[PDB]
C-alpha cells in the first residue's frame, strides 16, 4: 500500500516544508500509471528563498533502480536544466539503500555539485505524516542566532551537544541540514516536559 | 624543588629505537648475574636499573627500595627484530609500498576521504600482489604471512619465496617518505622504521623483582644474543646457514614470548579479573582495617556500631599535636599500650621519626607539631562495609562504641541498620576502618554517615524502620484491647517504657501510682518531639481476614495529629522498613534524617520494652488446626480432586477441545492448573482454628512483621499444586511418568505435584520429592542471582561512569552533553516527595466550583483559575500521549516532586493565633500577587539569586524544569485554600518552599551515571534474561526473541466490538503460502496426473483468454492445497491465484477448480549472470523458495495476533478524564511497524512495538530514547528505581544520534579517545595496541582514566578547586 | 563433637573435640549409625529483648 | 584422580564423604531429576 | 627516526579568567561537597598552624573549622572552573563561603 | 554459630547471668532463646514438634523416634503433653529475671536438640594496623590474615565510595594505606624523571637542561603499570596540567 500512502503523505510533506507546488496534481491512477510506465515520478516544489526542489518518486522495479547507468543519467539531465535548485529528494524502496551502486552514483553527482543537496531515502519516511505520531517529540529548527546565544550561555561547542542525524525522520521532514540545530520539546515523567538541543551531523547516506 | 603537579592527558606512541637509547640509563654487555653480593655491573640485574634490595641503594636516582620506581636498560640486539605488538600493522605496510622503492603503489588521492585511523587498512585491505611500481617499474611481490609462528613473513614473486628478515625489513622501511605516511592515514610518529628493533628495552627491576621467571627470559635472551655476529648483513635472497637461521629465529621467538606469550609474559599481567588493572589498579588491599562477624545489639543506636576492645587497640587515629588539644592527649599518651584508652606511637617532627611508645624515651615530651598515634575510643567514626558493594548504602559511617568486654569479638550492631547491608545475623561478615587522616574524619562524619542512605537513591523511599519485633511489639503496645481486658499500665511501668530510650524522659508528675495510661498515650509522649501527621490504615486491617475475625474499630484506622497517636495500631505499614509514607519517612521529610533515625531507636525501645512485660512466643499448638476445622479442609481438597478428575474424564472421551491455538496438551494442563488451585474459602478453617488476639504465628503474619499467608495455608491446610516454571511436573521419568511411583499416563493430579498434606500432617515420599524438586529451582536460581547481574553490574558501570553533574546542572562527559539537565528536573532522587495533583481527574464544572474564587470581583481571579485549567489541560495532554506509545503505562494525578506544599500550608495553619481571618481585599490581593511573583522567579532555583535579583533572561529548559512544581504551587496555594493564611505567613510559607526547593538541587560533581548503574543493576537481581541483554547490547530487530507490537483500531466508535478486532485481528497476521499447501511435488507424465492432464482439459476450456504461454520449457511444480485451513481463515482460491501472478510474473497457474500447478519460463533463468554454477535444480527450487515465501494475506513479521482488552483515559464532553476499560487492540507476535502503516484497519499513529531498533528506523532517535525507558522499565519489575535512572541510560545510549550498546562497541563509539577506560573494561592488549599505532592522545577524566594512572578522580568533594582568601588573611591574621 | 576416637594420637591442623555430647530425646534411625555430636538445650521461643533478633540467639552464661 | 582431602569435623562429615558423589546446561544438571529416589539423596546439597 | 619527547610540546600556560560577580550562573549555596571539602581543608590547615579567629575554644580541629564554617569565618575560597579555552583561558567563578548558603550537614 | 537438626543456624548474640534469665513458675530456664521470627517463613515445624514431643520425653523418662515418614499426630502429641502434667500448648507461666515480672503469656520453653558449628569467631577475626608485610613487585600489602597482610577495598568498594563522593577516602585507603607514592614528570617531554632532594639529582634524561620536573601523586602498581606498558614498545607520555596565572 506503499504507493497510496506516498500519494497523499509527499504532499502533506511537501506542505510541512512550506514549499508550493509548480504543477498541477494528478489522480492517483494518473500517477501510478507514470510510475510504472516512465519508472518515477517528479514533483516540483518552490520554496521561500525562490529555490526549486524537486522529488523523484521510483519504482520499486524501474530501470532507475537497478541500473546505475540509467540513474546517472536522469541526474546528469536533471542538474543541467535551467532551474535555481536547492535540493533533491530521491525517494526509493529501503533495499534500494543497501546496493552500493546507486549509492555510488550519489555520491559522485554530490561530487560534482557542491552547492545542490541530493539525498536518497526509503518509502517509510513519507508514508505517514511523521510530525503527527505520537513517539516523535515536538522537533524545530532554530537560527544560528539563537543557537550561538545559547552556547555562549552556556559556555558550550557546537560539538558538545548530542547530536541527530540529517536523515533523522522529524529532522527530514524540518529541512535540516548538517550544522544546523534542532530544538526539541519532549515529554518527560519527572519534570512534565523538558526542551533538549541538537546539533545536526550528516545523513546516514 | 620540584613543584606540584597533576596529569592532564596521556599520549599513547610507538617506541622505536632511538627512545629506548635515550631513555636508557645503561646497556646489558655481560650475562653474569651477580659478581658477590652485589649485583654484577653491566649484567641485568645492575643497580642503574634500580634496586629490589635493601641493602644498597639504587645508582641512578640514590634512593631506596621504596622510593625508586626502576629506570630502563638497553640491550643493543645484534640482529633486528620485530616488533611482537604490531605484527600485524607490519604486515598491512609491506602490502602498499613498493620494496625497492618505497614510494605507495596505490594511489594516494583514492583512500583520502575517509577518516585517518581506517585508510591506512583499506589500503592494506585491497589485493596488491601481481601490481607493478611507476617510478621503478617493481612488480610488487606478494606478501604471505609464515602459519609456523606469528612473525616471519615471506616474498613471494611469482613463485619465487623469500624469507623477509627483519633488516630487509628495516631496509624496505627505511625508503617510506613521510608524506606518504602522513596523507595515507598514519602520523609523524607512527613511521613504519619504528616497527623493527635493534635496541631493545630491558624493563627495570622494580617490575621483575625476586631475583621471577621474567628474569630468565631476559636472561636468556642476553645470551643467545651473544652468538649471533656482531656484524652480521643480510640482502635479500641471499643465503645463509642454518645454524645462524636457528639463531634469528631464536631470539625473535624470545622476544616476542617475552611480551605475548600465551595472552611468563609481560602483556599477561595485564587482562584478567586478577590481572594488573581490575586487581592492583582497580582495586586495593588497604592497612589500618579490621573484620569480624556481625551481631544484633539492641542498645546501639542505628548510626552507632560496637568495637571490640581488642580491635580499638589495633587500629589508631592520627592526633597532631597542638595548644588546643595538648591536655587532652595526655591522658592518651600517659596510659600508653598498657591502659586504655591509650596510645601506640609518636611522630617527632624534629626529628622526623615515629617512635614506639614503650620503647620510649624519659626525656620525651610532646612538642606542638608532634603526631599521636592514640587508640580508637566511643564517638570516633568508622566505615562499615558489607560485601558485595551493590549499592551507595553498603558503605556508612557509623559512630563507635567500644565494647570493653574482652570476650566479645564481633562487630555489634542495631537490627534496623541491616536494611543498609542487606545483612543478617546467620554468620555474616563485614569490614570496619576508622579513618585517621582528618580530611577523611572530616568527610566520614559530613558525607558518608548512614542517615545520608535513610533515603534509598534507587527508589526514593525510606530504607529503615522497625523489624520482626518493634513491628510486633509496636502493634501489641498500641493494641487498644489485650486478653486481660483495656491495654493500659500503671504510672510505674509507663515511665519503664522510657528509662531505655535514651531521650529525655517525660513529665509523669501528673500521674498517681495507680492512673492507667494507654499504649497510645505513651507513644504520643515519645511522638510529640517531631509532631508529624499520619492517617492509613495498618497492616493488621486485611479485607482477607475481615469475613472470619472481629476487628476492633479504633485499631483499623491509624492516625496521628500533631504527634499525637489518636486511634488505630502501629504495624508495617507505618513504622515498617521501608515504608513509604510512614512515621519515619514523614519525620525525615519535615526534621531531617538523622531525626528520623533516632526516632526509630526511641521506639524500637517502647516496642521493646513493652513485650519485655507483656511476652511473645510461638508454639507447636498455634498450627494446629481443630478436628472440626480438619474436616473442612479435606472437604476443600476433595472439591479440587472432584474437579480435575472431571477434566479427566472429559479427557477419556475426548471432549476437551483446545481454542485457537494451543494444543489439546497445554489446553488440558491449563484447565488442571486452574482447577488445582485453593479457594479463598480455605482461611476459613484456619482462622476458626485459631484465636488473633493470642496467637503469636497469626499476629506475626498479620502485622507483617514476618510470613505470608501462603506460609500459614501451607503449615495449617495444606500446600497444593507445585507450580515450577508456572507449569506442574512434566513427566521426565521415561516418557510420561513423573517419579517411579506413579504409572505411565497416569491421570491423578498426586502424579503432578498436588501435595495434599499440611507441613504439620506430615508429607509423603511423592510430595517430599515434589517439594523438594521445587526447592532445589529456587536454590538454583538464587546462584545465577549473583553470577547474571555481576557481569551486567560491571558493564552499566563502565558505560555509564564518566557521567557527571557540570555546574550547570547537566550531566557531561568531560564537555559532550549526556543530558541538559539531569533528570530533566535537576534534582537528587533522595529529596522527592509523591504528591497529588488534585485537578488533574476534575470535570470543568469541578474544578470551577473548587477553585474559582468569586469573593471578590477583579480580573486577577479569572486569570488566576484560568492558568488553573491550563495547567490541567497541559498535563493532561502530556501524559495521555505518554500513554499512547506506552504498552501499559497509564495517566496518573500523583507526582514525585521536590516541596509537598500542601503539608507545607498545613503544618502553618495550625500553628497560628489567628482563626477565620475577616475578610480583607488588599490581604487577598497582596497574597495573590506574592504567589504569582513566586513562581515567576521559581526558575531561578537553578541559577542563583545574584541573577534573580537583576531579572536576567531564564533559559527555556530551566523554564520547563520548574513546570511541575509551578503548577502545584498554584494548586495548593490557590485562593481558595490560602484565605485565612496572612500576608506574613505567606512569605513564611514562600520562604519554605523555595528553601527546601534549593536543597533538594543535584550536587555539582556527583557521580550519577554510577548511581544509576547501581539503581537499575539491583533489579535486575529479581529478574538478566535474554530481553535484558537486548536492550543493553542495541540488538537489531532480527537478533530478537520477544518481539510485539500494540495496534490500536482505526475508530475510537469501533474499538469496542470485540467481534470486530477478531475481524482484524485475523487479516493482518502473515498467512503465507507454506502453511495452505498440505501436499506439494517439485518436478506420458509422471503417475497420478491423470487428473493433471484431465486438469490441462477443463481448465483450457473455462477461458480461452490464457493457455500455456510461448515461454514455457520443461518443469511441473504442483502443489495441493488443504482445504481444512483455507475454511479455517476464510482464504478464496480467486484471493490465492490473484496474489500469485502479482509478485511473481514469471509463472502460469492452471488453478483448476483442491490442486494447483505451477509452471515457468525460460526467461526466469538468464538473468543470473552474477552466478555461473547457475543449474537447473538449484535454480528451480530457488524460484520456488522465493515462490513459496511469497505473502498470501497479511503484514510481513506479523506471525501471532491477539486481541487484547486496554485501559485508557479520555477527557469526556464535561471536560472529565475517565478511564475507559471497553477498548480491545491488537498484540501482535512480531514486529513490523511499517507494515502496519501501510495499513487502513490500523490507527497510523499510535503503533507501539517493544523493538528499539525497528523505532529507531522508522522514528527516529528521540522517539528510541522514550523506547529504551519503557523497555527498561517493563524489565524493572514493580520495584523497578527511579525514573532518573533510567533516563541515565536512555540518554546515553542516544547521544550520539544512534542507539550504541553498553559493550565495549558503545564505548568506543562514545569514548574513542579514552583508552584507559577501554582498556579497563575488557581487554588491555588490544586496545593498548591500537592506540599506540593511533597515536592516541587521551584526556584523563571521569573515574577509570585517573584511577590507572594513579591518580583521583575530580569527582565530589575534588570537582571544586579550594584557594586561599589572601585579602581576608593578611587583614585578619598575622605572621 | 567427638571428631575421632584416636584424637591424641593425632597432630591435626583445625579439628575440634567437643567434650559432652548427648543422644537427642527425639532420635531418628541414623543415630543408629553416627555417634550423635549436640545437646538436648533448654530453648525458649520468645522476644527477650531485642538480642535474638534475625537468626541470633540468647545464650545462658552459667 | 579427583581425589579430596578427609576434613573429619565429625564422624558424620567422615562418613558422608566416602557417600559423596562428584560430577543453561549449568543450571539443568544441578537439578533434583526424577531418577534420584532411592539412589541419591533428595534433600542433601549444597 | 626522532623520538616523541622531540615532537612534544608542554601545554601552553594559562591565563585565569575570572567571572565579574554580577555574571556568575552558579548557586550561591555551597553543595554538601563543597562545605565538606572546606571544612576537611580547613581542619587539616588548622592541625598545621592552630590560628583561627574563632572566639570560642575547642579541643579538635573538625570542631573548630565546622564552627568556622558556620559563623562565616573561615578563609578559603571557592574556585569553580566554568571552561577552558583553547585561545588558553581558563574561565572561573570565584565563590566567598562566608557569604553564601550553607548546606544542612547535619 | 549454633543450629538445630532442621537447618535453624544462628550466632550466639548474647549471654546472659542466672539472675538475668527468664525463669518459668517451676524454675525451668533456658539454655537458648530463640526469636519466634525464625519459624514463619523458614516453616521449619520439625523442631516445634521436636520440642513438644521432647518435652514429655523428658518427664516421662524415655528417649523416642522421630525418623522422618514415619506417622505422626501432632494433635495426639499435645496431648500426651496433658497427661504429662503439662499445659496441650507446652506453654507455661514465666518470669522476667532481670525484673522479677511474669510474662502475661505463657512461654513456649522445652528441650530441644542443638550443635555448635565449627565457624568460630576467633578465627575469622582480624584486624591491622598501618604497617606490615608489603608485596614486592606492586608495594600493596599482602592478601589476607593468612599472610600478616591487609584486607581487600575491591573494585567495587571504589564504585561505592565514588557515588558517595568520598574522595578524601579513597586517598587514605588506596594511597596512605595501599601502596601510594610519588611520582617525577618532566614537563617539556612527558617523561618520567630522577628527583632526589638529599644527595641532590634534579635531571631528565631526555632533556638535561630543560628539565621542568614535577611532582604528581600516583601509587606504585600504576608506575610498574606504565612501565609493564613500556616493556612491551608501548611509549607513554604524560601532559601535566598547565601552570595558572593570573593577569598582570
Ligand atoms: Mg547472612
Ligand atoms: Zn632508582
Ligand atoms: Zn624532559
Amino acid at each position: 500500500m506503499a504507493m497510496q500512502k506516498l500519494f497523499t503523505y509527499i504532499y502533506e510533506f511537501i506542505e510541512y516544508r512550506k514549499m508550493v507546488l509548480l504543477e498541477e496534481k494528478v489522480p492517483y491512477d494518473k500517477f501510478v500509471q507514470m510510475v510504472l510506465n516512465t519508472g518515477f515520478f517528479r514533483i516540483n516544489a518552490e520554496t521561500l528563498n525562490h529555490g526549486i526542489v524537486s522529488v523523484f518518486i521510483f519504482g520499486a522495479n524501474g530501470k532507475y533502480v537497478h541500473h546505475g547507468g540509467d540513474m546517472r543519467t536522469l541526474l546528469t539531465n536533471t542538474l543541467n536544466e535551467k532551474k535555481h535548485y536547492e535540493e533533491l529528494i530521491l525517494i526509493v524502496d529501503k533495499p534500494v539503500l543497501s546496493k552500493k551502486n546507486i549509492l555510488d552514483i550519489i555520491v559522485e553527482q554530490r561530487a560534482a555539485n557542491p552547492t545542490i543537496v541530493i539525498n536518497i531515502y526509503p518509502y517509510h519516511l513519507f508514508c505517514i505524516n511523521i510530525p503527527k505520531v505520537s513517539a516523535i517529540p515536538k522537533h524545530k529548527l532554530i537560527t544560528q542566532e539563537e543557537a550561538q546565544e545559547f552556547l555562549g550561555r552556556e559556555y558550550l561547542q557546537p560539538q558538545d551537544l548530542m547530536q541527530i542525524s540529517a536523515s533523522d525522520p522529524p529532522v527530514v521532514w524540518l529541512g535540516g541540514r548538517p550544522g544546523d540545530f534542532v530544538q526539541i520539546e519532549r515529554p518527560s515523567e519527572t519534570a512534565m516536559h523538558a526542551v533538549v538541543i541538537r546539533f545536526i551531523t550528516k545523513s546516514k547516506i | 624543588e620540584a613543584g606540584y603537579a597533576e596529569i592532564a592527558a596521556v599520549q599513547f606512541n610507538i617506541a622505536g629505537d632511538n627512545d629506548h637509547k635515550r631513555q636508557g640509563v645503561m646497556e646489558v654487555t655481560i650475562s653474569n648475574l651477580f659478581e658477590g653480593t652485589l649485583p654484577a655491573e653491566g649484567g641485568i640485574y645492575d643497580a642503574r636499573m634500580g634496586t629490589t634490595d635493601h641493602h644498597y641503594k639504587c645508582i641512578t636516582c640514590s634512593h631506596q627500595r621504596k622510593q625508586c620506581m626502576g629506570h630502563p636498560g638497553i640491550l643493543q640486539m645484534h640482529a633486528p627484530v620485530l616488533q611482537p605488538l604490531f605484527i600485524a600493522e607490519i604486515r598491512r605496510w609491506l602490502r602498499v609500498i613498493c620494496l625497492n622503492c618505497g614510494a605507495p603503489i596505490v594511489d594516494l588521492k583514492r583512500y583520502e576521504h575517509l577518516i585517518r585511523p581506517k585508510r591506512l587498512i583499506e589500503a592494506a585491505s585491497s589485493q596488491t600482489e601481481g601490481k607493478q611500481c611507476y617510478v621503478c617499474k617493481a612488480v610488487h611481490p606478494k606478501i604471505v604471512k609464515d602459519s609456523e609462528d606469528y612473525f616471519t613473513f615471506w616474498a613471494d614473486q611469482q613463485g619465487k619465496i623469500d624469507k623477509l628478515y627483519p633488516q630487509i625489513i628495516r631496509e624496505i622501511f627505511s625508503r617510506v617518505t613521510y608524506d606518504t605516511v602522513v596523507k595515507l592515514g598514519r602520523s609523524k610518529n607512527s613511521h613504519p622504521e619504528k616497527l623493527v628493533l635493534k635496541a631493545i628495552q630491558i624493563p627495570p627491576i622494580s617490575i621483575r623483582p625476586g631475583i621471577h621467571d621474567i628474569n630468565n627470559v631476559i636472561q636468556y635472551l642476553v645470551r643467545k644474543n651473544l652468538l649471533i655476529p656482531k656484524d652480521l648483513q643480510i640482502v635479500r635472497g641471499q643465503k645463509i646457514p642454518l645454524n645462524i637461521d636457528r639463531n634469528l629465529q631464536t631470539i625473535q621467538q624470545l622476544y616476542y614470548n617475552f611480551l605475548l606469550d600465551s595472552v611468563p609474559s609481560i602483556m599477561r599481567r595485564l587482562p584478567r579479573k586478577e590481572g594488573r588493572i581490575r586487581k592492583s589498579l582497580l582495586g586495593s588491599q588497604v592497612w589500618s582495617i579490621s573484620r569480624s562477624t556481625i551481631c544484633g545489639n539492641s542498645d546501639l543506636h542505628l548510626d552507632e556500631v560496637g568495637y571490640p576492645i581488642s580491635f580499638a587497640r589495633t587500629l589508631q587515629v592520627a592526633e597532631t599535636v597542638q595548644h588546643y588539644n595538648i591536655n587532652r592527649l595526655m591522658p592518651y599518651f600517659l596510659n600508653g599500650k598498657r591502659q586504655y584508652p591509650g596510645c601506640s606511637r609518636v611522630y617527632k617532627q624534629i626529628t622526623q621519626s615515629v617512635h614506639d611508645i614503650e620503647g620510649l624515651k624519659q626525656d620525651f615530651r610532646l612538642e606542638v607539631g608532634d603526631i599521636l598515634y592514640r587508640d580508637v575510643v566511643t564517638g570516633d567514626v568508622a566505615f562499615f562495609n558489607r560485601q558485595p558493594s551493590l549499592e551507595r548504602s553498603s558503605i556508612g559511617v557509623h559512630r563507635i562504641v567500644v565494647l570493653e568486654n574482652p570476650k566479645i569479638s564481633t562487630f555489634q550492631m542495631n537490627v534496623s541498620a541491616c536494611a543498609w547491608y542487606n545483612a543478617d545475623f546467620d554468620g555474616d561478615q563485614m569490614n570496619l576502618w576508622v579513618p585517621w587522616s582528618v580530611m577523611s574524619r572530616v568527610e566520614a562524619e559530613l558525607l558518608c554517615s548512614v542517615r545520608n542512605w535513610f533515603i534509598s537513591t534507587k527508589s526514593s523511599g525510606p530504607v529503615n524502620g522497625q523489624v520482626q519485633d518493634s513491628t510486633v511489639g509496636s502493634f501489641l503496645l498500641t493494641r487498644t484491647n489485650t486478653p486481660m481486658g483495656k491495654n493500659v499500665m500503671n504510672k510505674l511501668h509507663a515511665m519503664g517504657l522510657f528509662q531505655t530510650t535514651q531521650t529525655d524522659p517525660p513529665c509523669f508528675a501528673n500521674y498517681s501510682p495507680t492512673d492507667l495510661l494507654d499504649g497510645k498515650s505513651v507513644v504520643s509522649m515519645l511522638l510529640r518531639q517531631t509532631p508529624i501527621n499520619y492517617q492509613r490504615a495498618p497492616t493488621w486491617y486485611s479485607e482477607v481476614y475481615a469475613p472470619y475475625m472481629h476487628y476492633n474499630k479504633q485499631d483499623i484506622s491509624t492516625q496521628i495529629r500533631n504527634g499525637e497517636l489518636i486511634e488505630g495500631v502501629l504495624d508495617k505499614k507505618a513504622v515498617g522498613a521501608g515504608s513509604s509514607g510512614g512515621i519515619y519517612h514523614l519525620i525525615s521529610r519535615r526534621y531531617g534524617p538523622q531525626q528520623a533515625l533516632k526516632m526509630i531507636f526511641a521506639t524500637q525501645q517502647l516496642a521493646l520494652n513493652y513485650v519485655r512485660n507483656a511476652g511473645f512466643t510461638v508454639s507447636t499448638a498455634d498450627m494446629l488446626l481443630t478436628p472440626e476445622a480438619h474436616q473442612e479442609v479435606q472437604e476443600i481438597i476433595n472439591e479440587l480432586l472432584l474437579e480435575s478428575e472431571e477434566i479427566n474424564n472429559r479427557l477419556l472421551h475426548g471432549d476437551i477441545m483446545p481454542p485457537i491455538g494451543l494444543t489439546t496438551h497445554d489446553f488440558y494442563e491449563k484447565l488442571q492448573l486452574n482447577a488445582l488451585k485453593f479457594p479463598d474459602r480455605i482461611l476459613k478453617p484456619i482462622m476458626n482454628s485459631i484465636n488473633p488476639e493470642t496467637n503469636g504465628l497469626f499476629q506475626m503474619v498479620a502485622t507483617g512483621a514476618k510470613g505470608s499467608n501462603p506460609n500459614m495455608i501451607h503449615i495449617m491446610a495444606g500446600i497444593g499444586q507445585i507450580e515450577i516454571n508456572t507449569q506442574r511436573i512434566q513427566p521426565q521419568f521415561s516418557f510420561g511418568r513423573t517419579l517411579v511411583y506413579y504409572p505411565r499416563f497416569a491421570l491423578e493430579a498426586q502424579a503432578y505435584g498436588f501435595i495434599c498434606n499440611s507441613y504439620i500432617a506430615g508429607l509423603t515420599s511423592p510430595e517430599f520429592i515434589f517439594g523438594e524438586m521445587n526447592g532445589r529451582f529456587d536454590l538454583i536460581n538464587k546462584a545465577l542471582s549473583t553470577s547474571s547481574t555481576g557481569y551486567a553490574n560491571r558493564k552499566a558501570i563502565f558505560g555509564l561512569q564518566s557521567c557527571i553533574v557540570d555546574y550547570y546542572r547537566r550531566v557531561s562527559i568531560d564537555t559532550r552533553l549526556v543530558q541538559q539537565l539531569y533528570g530533566e528536573d535537576g534534582l537528587d532522587a533522595r529529596q522527592l516527595e509523591t504528591v497529588r495533583f488534585e485537578t488533574i481527574m476534575l470535570s470543568d464544572q469541578e474544578l470551577e466550583d473548587k477553585f474559582k474564587y468569586t469573593g471578590i470581583q477583579s480580573p486577577l481571579f479569572e486569570e488566576e483559575f484560568s492558568r488553573l485549567k491550563k495547567d490541567r489541560d497541559k498535563y493532561r495532554q502530556i501524559f495521555l500521549n505518554v500513554e499512547n506509545f506506552n504498552f501499559s503505562q497509564l495517566l496518573t494525578d500523583v507526582r514525585q516532586v521536590p516541596v509537598n506544599v500542601a503539608s507545607i500550608v498545613k503544618n502553618i495553619l495550625l500553628s497560628s493565633t489567628s482563626g477565620v481571618l475577616p475578610f480583607d481585599e488588599k490581604s487577598i490581593l497582596q497574597k495573590y500577587a506574592m504567589v504569582k511573583t513566586f513562581c515567576k522567579n521559581l526558575p531561578y532555583v537553578f541559577i542563583n539569586n545574584i541573577q534573580e535579583r537583576l531579572q536576567t533572561p531564564i533559559p527555556v529548559y530551566l523554564k520547563r524544569a520548574a513546570s511541575l512544581m509551578r503548577m502545584l504551587i498554584r494548586i495548593e496555594l490557590a485562593t481558595v485554600k490560602t484565605l485565612n493564611i496572612t500576608c506574613e505567613q505567606m512569605s513564611a510559607i514562600l520562604d519554605l518552599i523555595r528553601l527546601q526547593y534549593t536543597q533538594s538541587l543535584i550536587n555539582y560533581g556527583e557521580a550519577v551515571g554510577i548511581l544509576a548503574a547501581q539503581s537499575v543493576s539491583e533489579p535486575l537481581t529479581q529478574y538478566g534474561i535474554v530481553r535484558p541483554q537486548e536492550i543493553f547490547s542495541a540488538k537489531p530487530v532480527e537478533a530478537e526473541q520477544s518481539s510485539e507490537m500494540l495496534l490500536r483500531l482505526k475508530n475510537p466508535e469501533v474499538e469496542t466490538n470485540k467481534t470486530y478486532a477478531q475481524e482484524i485481528a485475523n487479516s493482518i497476521e502473515l498467512i503465507t503460502f507454506e502453511r495452505l499447501i498440505l501436499q506439494w511435488h517439485l518436478l506420458v507424465m509422471y503417475p497420478d496426473f491423470a487428473s493433471d492432464v484431465e486438469w490441462m482439459t477443463d481448465f483450457l476450456e473455462n477461458h480461452p483468454l490464457l493457455q500455456p504461454p510461448e515461454d514455457i520449457a520443461n518443469w511441473c511444480i504442483r502443489l495441493e492445497l488443504n482445504k481444512t485451513t483455507m475454511i479455517l481463515k476464510s482464504i478464496s482460491l480467486e484471493s490465492i491465484i490473484n496474489s500469485l501472478r502479482a509478485k511473481h510474473p514469471n509463472t502460469y497457474i492452471m488453478h483448476s477448480v483442491i490442486i494447483i500447478r505451477i509452471y515457468l519460463r525460460e526467461s526466469a533463468f538468464r538473468r543470473s549472470t552474477n552466478t555461473r554454477m547457475a543449474t537447473d535444480e538449484k535454480i528451480a527450487v530457488n524460484v520456488v523458495d522465493k515462490l513459496l515465501n511469497s505473502t498470501i494475506r497479511g503484514i510481513p513479521g506479523i506471525k501471532n495476533a491477539n486481541v487484547v482488552k486496554l485501559m485508557r483515559h479520555r477527557v469526556d464532553a464535561q471536560g472529565k478524564l475517565v478511564r475507559l476499560d471497553n477498548i480491545y487492540a491488537i498484540k501482535t507476535n512480531g514486529t513490523n511497524i511499517f507494515g502496519a502503516m501501510l495499513d487502513d484497519n490500523i490507527d497510523p499513529y499510535t503503533i507501539v512495538s517493544s523493538s528499539i531498533g525497528d523505532t529507531m528506523e522508522l522514528y527516529g532517535i528521540e522517539a528510541a530514547r522514550q523506547k529504551i525507558i519503557s523497555e527498561i522499565r517493563t524489565v524493572m519489575g514493580d520495584k523497578g528505581p527511579n525514573h532518573r535512572h533510567l533516563l541515565m541510560y536512555a540518554d546515553l545510549m542516544t547521544r550520539t544520534g544512534q542507539v550504541t550498546s553498553l559493550e565495549k562497541a558503545g564505548l568506543n563509539a562514545r569514548e574513542p579517545s579514552n583508552v584507559l577506560l577501554r582498556m579497563a573494561l575488557s581487554s588491555p592488549v588490544q586496545v593498548l595496541t591500537d592506540a599506540a599505532v593511533d597515536s592516541a592522545v587521551n584526556p584523563i577524566y571521569g573515574i577509570a582514566a585517573p584511577t590507572l594512572m594513579g591518580s583521583v578522580p575530580r569527582i565530589g568533594t575534588m570537582y571544586s578547586d579550594i584557594i586561599m582568601d589572601e585579602k581576608y588573611i593578611t587583614e585578619n591574621y598575622k605572621s | 563433637g567427638w571428631y575421632c576416637f584416636s584424637w591424641p594420637y593425632r597432630v591435626d591442623m583445625n579439628r575440634f573435640f567437643q567434650f559432652y555430647n548427648e543422644m537427642p530425646l527425639v532420635k531418628t534411625i541414623a543415630h543408629n549409625y553416627v555417634i550423635p555430636n549436640g545437646l538436648n538445650t533448654i530453648v525458649a521461643y520468645m522476644i527477650y529483648g531485642g538480642y535474638n533478633q534475625e537468626d541470633s540467639v540468647i545464650v545462658s552464661q552459667s | 584422580v579427583s581425589t579430596q582431602s578427609l576434613e573429619r569435623k565429625n564422624l558424620l562429615n567422615t562418613i558422608s564423604a566416602l557417600r559423596t558423589v562428584n560430577t543453561e546446561r549449568a543450571d539443568m544438571m544441578r537439578r533434583v531429576h526424577a531418577s534420584y529416589p532411592g539412589y541419591i539423596c533428595v534433600a542433601q546439597s549444597a | 627516526s626522532p623520538s616523541i619527547c622531540e615532537g612534544f610540546v608542554q601545554a601552553s600556560s594559562q591565563t585565569l579568567v575570572i567571572i565579574p560577580d554580577n555574571e556568575r550562573i552558579t548557586s550561591n549555596v555551597l553543595t554538601t561537597f563543597e562545605a565538606t571539602r572546606l571544612v576537611a581543608v580547613r581542619a587539616q590547615q588548622l592541625a598545621i598552624n592552630g590560628s583561627t579567629m574563632l572566639k570560642k575554644k575547642y579541643s579538635s580541629p573538625i570542631d573548630i573549622a565546622k564552627q568556622e564554617l558556620f559563623n562565616r569565618k573561615i578563609p578559603l575560597l571557592v574556585m569553580r572552573c566554568i571552561k577552558v579555552t583553547p585561545e588558553g583561558q581558563k574561565i572561573v567563578e570565584i565563590w566567598n563561603p562566608r557569604e553564601m548558603g550553607i548546606p544542612l550537614l547535619d | 554459630k549454633m543450629s538445630s537438626r532442621s537447618g535453624n543456624k544462628g550466632i550466639a548474640a548474647l549471654a546472659l547471668p542466672t539472675s538475668d534469665m527468664p525463669f518459668t513458675e517451676d524454675g525451668l530456664q533456658p539454655d537458648l532463646i530463640v526469636n519466634p521470627h525464625s519459624h514463619p517463613s523458614r516453616m521449619t515445624n520439625g523442631q516445634m514438634i521436636e520440642t513438644t514431643v521432647g518435652l514429655a520425653n523428658a518427664l516421662q523418662g524415655v528417649v523416642t523416634d522421630g525418623t522422618a515418614f514415619l506417622p505422626i499426630n501432632v494433635q495426639l502429641l499435645s496431648e500426651r503433653l496433658a497427661q504429662e502434667g503439662l499445659r496441650f500448648n507446652g506453654c507455661q507461666k514465666m518470669f522476667n529475671g532481670q525484673t522479677g515480672e511474669y510474662f502475661d503469656a505463657a512461654i513456649f520453653i522445652g528441650p530441644t536438640y542443638h550443635q555448635r558449628l565449627q565457624k568460630f569467631v576467633l578465627d575469622d577475626r582480624y584486624a591491622v594496623a598501618s604497617y606490615g608485610p608489603t608485596d614486592a613487585l606492586t608495594g600493596q600489602p599482602l592478601d589476607g590474615k593468612r599472610s600478616h597482610g591487609g584486607l581487600r577495598l575491591g573494585e567495587m568498594e571504589h564504585w561505592v565510595l565514588t557515588a558517595q563522593g568520598a574522595m578524601q577516602t579513597i586517598i587514605e585507603k588506596s594511597h596512605d594505606d595501599s601502596d601510594g607514592c610519588i611520582s617525577y614528570i618532566c614537563r617539556n617531554c612527558g617523561e618520567p624523571a630522577i628527583y632526589n632532594a638529599s644527595h641532590p639529582i634534579y635531571k631528565c634524561m631526555n632533556c638535561d637542561v630543560q628539565a621542568d620536573i614535577g611532582m604528581v601523586d600516583s601509587r606504585r602498581s600504576s608506575i610498574v603499570f606504565q612501565h609493564e606498558m613500556r616493556a612491551a614498545n608501548v611509549n607513554i607520555t604524560s601532559v601535566l596540567s598547565p601552570r595558572v596565572f593570573q593577569p598582570a
